[PDB]
RNA sequence: GUACUUC
């Protein structure tokens, strides 16, 4: 906080308090509605067999239990089936595309119904590798595409490439907060602290938060967002909890010192020598470093 | 600037890095000066002080 | 189950190779078996269209174990002891000899 | 009922033993010293300077006189020089050459220094005629109480009729009249493959990944290069060289097939082959060949690969003229590559060089856990007296460039008469300067050695340490020195500081230094000793192979399913696995036992279980040299037992007879307190004071003003401090009596008053009695 | 002989080239000529499984 | 320093039913919590991969350690000072540590009733690649007194495998107290120039 | 009055003096090293004037 | 007892009027040469922490 | 100091006119603060003073 | 003609191998040099490696292996060596013995003491 | 070293008692305890001056450079 | 310059 000329940071939290009408039981869905869950954690077994007759490659994607992954996640098959198309396939292309670039330098279905057959043809018109797309819509337990490439990329690894875009992938992503956690209420204040910050998808959810009272850690969006003030009085509660805890004693008027002169010059400063450059005593800075 | 010379046991500092004794010279003289008038021993605790 | 031994040899007429796996194996070219004479230290040769055997015996570890080799038929049960180097081979083509200046 | 005794050790005062020095332990502690220097002298081939000498090649240079298109394409006759021998005798000094002594050479103030002489083997036009010419290089300077040093052979009682202690314990340096010490280092583990990961493989290599595998092999001359193969994100490896500056990433077909008669599938035979399942190994092993068949598909054979090295490094090694690349492809082969096997070692060398590749595979596949570079698991000492003949190998060859770069500097200034006269090759010589002594006491007398070639480690300073002489209870701590190395010190992170419990045994865990040493250099244990010189093996494979070990050409075999057993660098095999859990105790048996004359005792063998992510799989031996050994109580046919690093990790052990429970306890160590070093053993009662004051007060226990040794009227040492009041402690443990310490009286006793009645004592001060200063209490000068 | 994706040569006991990188229906050794391939190769098959560890998840620690 | 005849019984009294607590902490967090032994591979198979990585390791300490510590802090709690010979005030060293004169309670409770567990920072005593603790005892692991726990006193003696860990968290505290003022004086050396 | 390392205001003050023609070790108060942070084991401490 | 090698007469530094350098003009380090304490960065600001301004003078 | 970890320097030399003597008659040659164990922790050189005075009767 | 040893092989013994379509297969095992080559009488074999030996030194153990290896076959004597085969030719059960000496045990009655 | 006169706590001669106490070590076998007891020290400060004592001058004299050898 | 030590 002090040198670093504060930027994105280990940890972003952010605390949010709840009103008097929500309880624990309605805020489990809001953890996993706010929760990024990426297309790794759906996947529980993958086996490819690479055949060539012509390259071809057919990718069986074994999912769980519907119940297991669907409510475990609040995720369904309808969010699960636009991603794959608009996320998924693509950064399929532009995976397999990268390392051919600097590569030079249980039965499972039959019997596709037509719904799937138009919804097949759709992805071949925004998509020109994959040639069959099959997907189990009544249990959603596997998930298989057959793909057809020509020699000119005969040798190459299959699950290293894969791997990687089911990390890459989202679901659904708010904006700069990866999973929101529910501890537990301290002096009676219920609150609810997530893990990042974001105040502008925050503030459209004022039926079970008040905006009044949410704070955060990072000091550089609390001052792009509030103000500069509004960044002086949350980081004063910083480095407070950051003492508070060693159960040390401190008073506040040397931490309104640190504070207002950290964000003296209308931003924030970061007492080093990229900090210093804005003075106006030459010998500060000669001295300093 | 100075030549990409054989391990030289230290290359030689002109002006600059010399000016920069640990990267900082002004902290062997300008910031602090050998203090004249100055004693240095160990203690020894003292009652009926 | 016991059994006994009626035949011990100690010159040596048969032979395994480790060369690798699922040769094909022509199998119409004369080829060659050395001796020698510590003991049981033999080598080999040979030569075909566009191949030629270069092959040793555990030139390192070889006076400490031994292979024995015997067959059984649905009446004997039995197993004849038989003295067997094992052979191991390094096939070898011909593009050398070249250099530069 | 420590019965301290005053008429025996009087007895010992009054006249020392006309027969072998009594204590033996105390001398066995500088037995890593001076088994050190004397390994290099004793023992076959005449030691380790006449082996290596031997492993340093023929050099050749050309002149330009004509023959007499082909009699120009020769450009002339050929001087070819080498040395062959060299040895020291003894130090001599006279006007019949006199015998000079060490505590005479102290007092007159120059370097105890022996004499050296090289003969050469010079030869003209592959050896037509050989002139024989031995010369002397210098003074070397050798420590005490070894092969060279008239102390060796001593009797205690006449050693004090040269002016040194009764019990003098020598190992030490003598430059410029003060004492030096070449400080102890420990280095990774000789001749076996180490998984780890580390990030810094990430910073200069582009798209390569933080995976890496490295082995360390050593040549009989107990020199090395490292041998690094790393892991590429593209689907490749790549090995790089160590050499002077200049490090080539070289692949693994280059390196592999140019050994031997290797052009088949039988590189990936030796990969996990066992069953063709997972396809984990088929898309990365068909991407190692279709990429050697790729860049230049005309390079096919095991001649033409050293045919391509030696093209590449012609002028990295100065192999030239006349040695084609026939010569300077092996030549590099030999040198460089996994080196220890030696020369016509190629028949296994490739087989553990692939299977060393295959543990690559299996690291990243994600299933044996890396090692750490700070574990005692793979980390032996470096002895130092070994440095300094490693030193000698380098250092004997820059007046051989240098006379080379002579015999060539006349040809450009002509003038150059026929090399055939025993006078142009006395004047050539004579020009060049061949002096070592005066280098080997640069060495010595700065503490960093200037290597051309450059050594392994990576620290150039920090080698050896001075000897004051303010206690005996340092000296014996500073013969059994480890330091970490400094450049752990630039290094930030304390995960090696932090102890880690396999040092049970080896080295002392509260017997360190405090502040920033902290952690890094910790001393050795109470009985633990170094084995400095190799078991003549000759028989080992010859009885493995007959307990049913598989032979190394019939197993073709990898992965975990088998158990590979590894000698000191050479591999006999892998087998199936519970043949080594029956092995695993029965080669414990057949060790323990006397009848078996193949097996010393000092063979240690650890074995390692296969399941849990556990390192890789087999059965590990070692007996070479730079290692650390400890005895342990073996309880089956009750005897002595000794055992090393490795074998404390996996198989299990007692502290006490009462711990000791039925079938899975094996081994126990019949005193519990050896785990300490001499200064921590040495404390009464440490296992009621708390840890934080024991190691704070370690650097006091070897901070004292005892008493150095009998020999002021005799020294040269700068400073000295002695106390004459010193006192017996009558409360001691019985290692105060066995390593004879009542010789060197560091204390006395006084009567304690545990009372606030003074007041000026405050919490962390002292009170002394008028009466008692004025009487001489803890006098010294 | 042909195992998994690569079809090694015996003759002169080596791996002959891709048979798609060159002209089909006829490939050659490059240390000596060879009348190869027998034009009934195979079609190729192979299967990987990914390693179940790069999935870091809370329903697969649910799973112990 | 000495305590009662009567005293030093509740101190084996409590400390006999503290050997099996070191099994349960661990069968709490294998999910499989009760009656059995380190004999079945099912629980087997389940610590053993506890040990790979460091949050699995994260969640058995705060557990054990607490579970632990709640043993240790009942003996604290009920020998002194009720079963110590010398008391309050005339005991010298437990009357000069409870009157803020120097130490405190948990120092006199290392060296009257319990040392306590030797805890790395937030960690215990690690375990080796073969997955063994300390190679004075068998494989697989689980106790408390084996896994750093140590059950004598500064009284009494100790075993050495105890001494052994206390001696490992000993450096532990040096090692912090060398890095400790290092990192402190570049804080004040680089907010002092911009606030003079 | 200073000990280093100084680290805050108290760490350097001026006292009194009061000279001991009977001995060589400096001399402190008890309550006046509790504001030092420091023993006296070997603690040297420098004397300005 | 084990008496150490520490501070007898080993540390006895004082000067009031001792030689100076000549590149600076300043006291020589070293009290063998008769030198002189020195004032670091943390004594520097910590002379003004107090307020007295002409003693950082 | 010891070899038990207590180090510590002498504050003052303080004659026999002034030392607390025993029953015996003798006048101990140090005097040691005890409050400093209940943070140093060391009981060795309590137990070991036992062993001491039995050695030396 | 390499080496520059001794000589080429100038004996050879006939070898019955029929080859049969209840079979009569081959039989490799391993043991080391000293070893009762000659002077042996009987040799017990027996199912998946659980057996054991009695001669002399009386330390033996056979050992069995499932999971390449062709021998050659020489029924005749002018080019001494043929391939076996019948459709080369695999083998099946290769063996290996082991002298696993008998381990003392059982004894914690003198090491064990208040 | 040198046998210490004027004992440090109590102040009692003790270098006159060494060549004593060798004496009844030698040729009247007695042990520790009663030797120093029937040599006439009492207190514990006196008997751990003669008990304890090293006599490490006797080696300290085994180099004289003013004879040969 | 390199090494060593003091809280
Ligand atoms: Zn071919
Ligand atoms: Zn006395």
């Amino acid at each position: 906080i002090v040198m670093t000329a504060s930027a994105a940071i280990k940890t972003p939290q952010m605390t949010l308090p709840i009103w008097n009408d929500v309880s624990d039981e309605q805020a489990d869905t809001f953890c996993k509605s706010i929760s990024k869950v990426l297309l790794s954690e759906v996947i529980d077994k993958v086996i490819v067999t690479e055949t060539t007759g012509a390259r071809s490659y057919v990718i069986h994607m074994r999912f769980f239990d519907n119940n297991e992954y669907s409510e475990e996640y609040d995720v369904s098959k309808e969010e699960l089936q636009n991603v794959i198309s608009n996320q998924f396939i693509h950064l399929l292309e532009a995976a397999i595309v990268k390392e051919i670039k600097k590569q030079k330098r249980v039965e499972a279905n039959n019997n596709m119904n037509k719904v799937q057959r138009d919804r097949q043809s759709a992805i071949i018109s925004h998509h020109r590798f994959i040639t069959k797309y099959n997907f189990d819509d009544e249990s959603g337990k596997w998930c298989e595409f057959k793909l057809e490439l020509a020699a000119d990329t005969e040798k190459l690894l299959m699950v290293n490439i894969v791997e990687e875009i089911c990390r890459k992938s989202i679901i659904r992503q708010i904006p700069h907060i990866d999973r929101c956690v529910h501890p537990e209420p301290e002096n009676g204040k219920r609150v609810l602290v997530t893990e990042g910050v974001n105040f502008q998808a925050m503030w459209d959810q004022e039926a079970f938060i008040d905006v009044d009272g949410i704070t955060s850690n990072d000091v550089a969006a609390v001052l792009k967002t509030y103000g500069v003030e509004a960044a002086r009085n949350t980081i004063v509660n910083e480095i407070n909890n950051v003492f508070s805890r060693y159960a040390i004693s401190v008073s506040f008027r040397h931490l309104d010192l640190i504070a207002d002169m950290m964000t003296r010059q209308g931003t924030y400063l970061a007492f080093n020598r990229q900090g210093m450059e804005t003075s106006t005593s030459s010998f500060m800075k000669m001295s300093y470093e | 600037k100075a030549q990409g010379r054989t391990s030289g046991k230290v290359p030689i500092p002109g002006v600059k890095q010399a000016l920069e004794k640990k990267e900082g010279l002004f902290r062997k003289h300008m910031m602090g000066k050998r203090v004249n008038y100055a004693a240095r021993s160990v203690i020894s605790p003292d009652p009926n002080i | 189950s016991e059994i006994e031994i009626e035949s011990v040899q100690d010159q040596p007429s048969v032979a395994v190779g480790s060369f690798f796996k699922g040769f094909r194996a022509p199998s119409d070219t004369t080829f060659d078996l050395y001796k020698k004479k510590e003991k049981d230290e033999f080598v080999l040769h040979g030569e075909n269209e566009r191949l030629e055997y270069e092959g040793y015996t555990d030139s390192s570890s070889q006076a400490s174990n031994q292979y024995v080799v015997g067959l059984f038929n649905p009446e004997k049960k039995s197993i004849q002891l038989y003295k067997a180097p094992v052979l191991v081979s390094k096939v070898v083509s011909k593009s050398s000899k070249n250099l530069r200046g | 009922t420590a019965d301290f005794r005053t008429l025996e050790r009087e007895s010992r005062f009054i006249n020392p033993p006309k027969d072998k020095s009594a204590f033996p332990l105390l001398q066995e502690a500088v037995q890593p010293h001076i088994g050190s220097f004397n390994a290099l002298t004793e023992g076959p081939d005449g030691g380790l300077l006449n082996l290596g000498v031997k492993d340093i090649g023929e050099k050749v240079i050309f002149d330009g006189k004509p023959l007499n298109i082909s009699n120009s394409g020769y450009l002339g006759n050929k001087l070819s020089v080498s040395v062959e021998q060299v040895s020291i005798a003894k130090p001599m000094s006279n006007d019949v050459e006199r015998k000079v002594y060490p505590s005479e050479s102290r007092q007159r103030l120059t370097s105890y220094r022996g004499k050296l002489l090289l003969k050469l083997k010079w030869s003209v036009n592959n050896g037509e005629e050989n002139l024989f010419e031995v010369r002397d290089c210098g003074g070397l300077p050798v420590m005490l109480q070894s092969n060279r040093c008239h102390l060796n052979k001593m009797s205690p009682y006449e050693l004090v009729q040269h002016k040194e202690e009764s019990d003098e314990i020598g190992g030490y340096f003598i430059v410029n009249g003060i004492e030096k010490l070449i400080r102890m280092l420990i280095v990774q583990r000789r001749n076996h493959p180490m998984a780890i990961i580390r990030p810094s493989f990430a910073n200069r290599g582009a798209s390569y990944s933080h995976y890496g595998i490295q082995i360390r092999s050593v040549r009989p001359d107990q020199t090395s290069q490292t041998n690094v193969l790393h892991y590429l994100n593209d689907g490749q490896v790549t090995f790089r060289f160590s050499w002077r500056k200049n490090e080539y990433l070289v692949p693994v077909v280059m390196i592999l097939k140019a050994l031997c008669h290797t052009s088949d599938r039988e590189i990936f035979d030796g990969i996990i082959g066992n069953d063709v399942k997972d396809s984990f190994l088929t898309d990365r092993l068909e991407l190692l060949l279709r990429g050697f068949k790729k860049r230049y598909p005309h390079l096919q054979n095991r001649t033409q690969v050293l045919q391509y090295l030696g093209d590449k490094f012609r002028v990295v090694f100065q192999a030239s003229p006349d040695q084609s690349d026939l010569e300077v492809g092996q030549e590099v082969l030999d040198r460089i590559v996994l080196v220890h096997l030696g020369k016509d070692g190629s028949q296994d060398k490739f087989r553990m060089l692939l299977f060393m590749i295959r543990k690559l595979y299996s690291l990243v596949a994600g299933e044996c856990s890396p090692d750490n570079p700070d574990a005692t698991q793979h980390q032996e000492v470096l002895l130092g007296g070994f440095l300094y003949g490693m030193i000698l190998k380098e250092k004997i060859d820059e007046y051989l460039q240098n006379i080379i770069a002579q015999v060539r500097m006349d040809i450009n200034r002509g003038m150059a008469i026929n090399f055939k006269d025993k006078r142009y090759m006395s004047r050539v010589l004579m020009r060049v300067n061949e002096n070592i002594g005066s280098k080997m006491q640069y060495f010595l007398s700065t503490g960093n050695l200037v290597s051309q070639s450059g050594l392994d480690l990576q620290q150039v300073s920090g080698y050896t340490v001075v000897a004051e002489k303010i206690n005996f209870y340092r000296f014996i701590s500073h013969f059994r020195m480890v330091h970490r190395g400094s450049f752990f010190a630039q290094l930030k992170t304390t995960t090696v500081r932090k102890l880690l419990p396999e040092s049970w045994g080896f080295l002392c865990p509260v017997h360190t230094p405090d502040g920033s040493p902290c952690g890094l250099l910790n001393h050795f244990a109470h009985k633990c000793r170094i084995s400095t010189q190799q078991s003549d093996v000759s028989r080992i494979p010859s009885i493995l192979y007959s307990l049913g070990v598989a032979p190394a050409s019939h197993t073709f075999a990898a992965g975990p399913s088998l158990c590979c057993v590894q000698i000191d660098g050479k591999i006999i095999g892998w087998v199936s696995h519970e043949q080594g859990k029956i092995i695993a105790d029965t080669l414990r048996y057949w060790k323990v036992e006397g009848k078996t004359p193949g097996l010393p005792i000092d063979l240690e063998i650890g074995y390692v279980p296969p399941s849990t992510r556990g390192q890789y799989p087999g059965l590990y031996l070692f007996g070479g040299h730079s290692r650390m050994l400890r005895p342990v109580r073996y309880l089956p046919l009750d005897k002595e037992d000794i055992v090393g690093p490795f074998e404390q990790v996996y198989m299990n052990i007692a502290v006490t007879p009462q711990e000791i429970q039925n079938n899975v306890h094996t081994h126990v160590e019949f005193t519990p307190t050896n785990i300490l070093s001499i200064l921590a053993n040495l404390t009464p009662f440490s296992d009621f004071n708390q840890s934080p004051r024991n190691m704070y007060q370690c650097q006091m226990g070897k901070q004292t003003m005892g008493t150095p040794g009998v020999a002021l009227c005799h020294r040269s040492d700068n400073k000295l401090y002695r106390l004459q009041t010193g006192q017996t402690p009558i409360v001691k443990a019985n290692l105060y009596d066995d390593y004879g310490m009542d010789n060197f009286p560091n204390g006395f006793n006084a009567v304690v008053a545990v009372i606030s009645y003074t007041g000026y004592d405050m919490d962390d001060a002292m009170i002394i009695n008028k009466s008692a200063d004025e009487r001489g209490f803890g006098y010294g000068t | 002989s042909v195992v998994g994706s690569l079809i090694f040569c015996l003759d002169c006991g080596d791996l002959l080239e891709n048979p798609n990188a060159v002209l089909g229906s006829n490939v050659e050794c490059s240390q000596c000529k060879a009348i190869y391939p027998k034009s009934q190769f195979s079609n190729l098959k192979v299967v990987t499984t990914t390693a179940d560890d790069a999935f870091p998840s809370s329903l697969r620690a649910k799973k112990s | 320093l000495r305590l009662t005849a009567e005293g030093n019984k509740w101190r084996t009294d409590i400390l006999k039913t503290s050997v099996d607590t070191g099994r349960e902490a661990a069968a709490e967090v294998t999910n499989l919590d009760k009656d059995t032994p380190a004999d079945d591979p099912e629980l087997l198979k389940r610590l053993q991969e506890i040990l790979r990585d460091n949050n699995k390791s994260g969640i058995l300490d705060a557990v054990t350690s607490s579970k632990v510590n709640a043993i240790t802090s009942q003996v604290v709690s009920k020998c002194v000072p009720d079963g110590t010979m010398k008391k309050f005030p005339c005991n010298s060293m437990q009357a000069m540590a409870l009157s803020g004169a120097k130490g405190s309670n948990v120092n006199v409770s290392q060296i009257m009733c319990l040392l306590g567990q030797q805890a790395l920072e937030g960690r215990r005593v690690p375990v080796m690649v073969s997955g063994k603790t300390l190679p004075s005892f068998k494989p697989y692991e689980t106790d408390a007194m084996a896994g750093g726990y140590v059950k004598g006193r500064f009284y009494s003696g100790i075993k050495p495998q105890e001494y052994y860990f206390h001696c490992m968290a000993g450096r532990e505290g040096l090692i912090d107290t060398a890095v400790k003022t290092s990192r402190s004086g570049y804080l004040q050396r680089c907010l002092t120039k911009q606030l003079e | 009055m200073n000990r280093q390392p100084t680290l805050h205001k108290a760490s350097m003050m001026g006292h009194k003096v009061r000279v001991l023609p009977n001995e060589k070790t400096l001399r402190l108060h008890y309550a006046n090293t509790g504001a030092y942070n420091a023993d006296f084991d070997g603690d040297e401490m420098n004397m300005h004037f | 007892y084990q008496r150490l090698r520490h501070m007898v007469n080993d540390k006895f530094q004082v000067r009031s009027t001792g030689p100076v350098n000549s590149l600076t003009m300043q006291p020589v380090k070293g009290r063998k040469r008769h030198g002189g304490i020195r004032v670091g960065e943390m004594e520097r600001d910590a002379l003004i922490g107090h307020g007295t301004s002409f003693l950082l003078q | 100091s010891s070899r038990h970890g207590q180090k510590g320097v002498c504050s003052r030399k303080w004659p026999t006119i002034d030392m607390p003597f025993s029953e015996t008659g003798i006048q101990p040659d140090i005097i040691i603060n005890p409050h400093a164990f209940p943070s140093r922790m060391t009981i060795g050189m309590f137990v070991e003073s036992l062993a001491g005075k039995a050695g030396a009767l | 003609s390499i080496p520059d040893g001794f000589k080429k092989c100038k004996h050879l013994k006939n070898f019955p191998l029929n080859g049969d379509n209840k079979q009569q297969q081959v039989w490799l095992i391993k043991f080391p040099s000293n070893v009762d080559i000659s002077k042996l009488k009987s040799l017990p074999v027996d199912f998946e490696s659980s057996t054991t030996m009695t001669i002399d030194k009386h330390d033996y153990k056979i050992m069995d292996d499932t999971d390449n290896m062709t021998l050659l076959v020489p029924s005749e004597s002018k080019e001494s060596l043929k391939i076996a085969s019948t459709a080369p030719l695999q083998f099946d059960k290769v063996f290996s013995v082991s002298e696993t000496a008998k381990i003392p045990a059982i004894d914690y009655s003198k090491v064990r003491v208040p | 070293m040198i046998v210490p006169v004027r004992c440090f706590s109590c102040g009692k001669v003790v270098g006159d008692k060494w060549e004593s106490y060798l004496n009844l070590l030698q040729e009247d076998e007695l042990d520790e305890g009663t030797a120093l007891s029937r040599l006439g020290l009492k207190r514990y400060c006196c008997r751990r001056m003669i008990l304890t004592h090293v006599d490490l001058i006797e080696k300290f004299l085994r180099y004289n450079p003013l004879e040969k050898r």
